[PDB]
């Protein structure tokens, strides 16, 4: 049906803003791996 | 040396996180209309 | 409508890889606060 | 100090990968059938 | 025009399984990326 | 001790990630010419 066509649409709507909400959280675990790695060479390497 | 503190930034992963599984939530409840 | 369930049962499939990415995503933040707290409550006493 | 240890956590974000994979390998298989 | 639609919906889901992939291949290289902080944390600050 | 850089790794998730969003960006597209 064409209801039922309207809905697979919209439900693959959703899905694909649960996928940019995902990528959001990649592009902050990127930049949270990226300030540990600066925090140990800023910090920890030279006291050591 | 002072605490690294990634709070801030693993708060904003936990509430894109939490984004993401009511958008899933929306998909399942429209195709549980078909 | 066989085109149509098939459609369905392929976005159910869709929806379940990504409930396992975001199970994935949720052990990641464990792991880098496990890094974190190590950091702060084994090396940085030192 | 005794050293790092994450295994554990690395362990589970592998199998839930490895699972997301299964299944979008089941949805184009779906996909390949229409 | 029912297996037009029919046929955009599938290559939609098609697009939306590549950016799920895509995703995966970025968690994958996330666990070298922590991997690698925990082993340089265990070869140079832990013996040193 | 030589400093950690996982730049190069990094780069590989960053690529990653923007392959995704263009696939995401397809599929609306699509979507939106039903």
């Amino acid at each position: 049906a064409r209801s039922d066509i309207e809905k697979l649409k919209e439900a693959i709507r959703d899905t694909n803003k649960a996928v940019q909400s995902v990528q959001s959280s990649i592009g902050n675990l990127i930049v949270a791996i990226k300030s540990v790695q600066d925090y140990v060479n800023k910090e920890i390497v030279p006291s050591i | 040396l002072d605490p690294i503190d990634i709070s801030i930034v693993l708060n904003k992963i936990k509430s894109d996180l939490e984004e993401s599984k009511e958008w899933i939530r929306r998909s399942n409840q429209k195709l549980d209309s078909i």
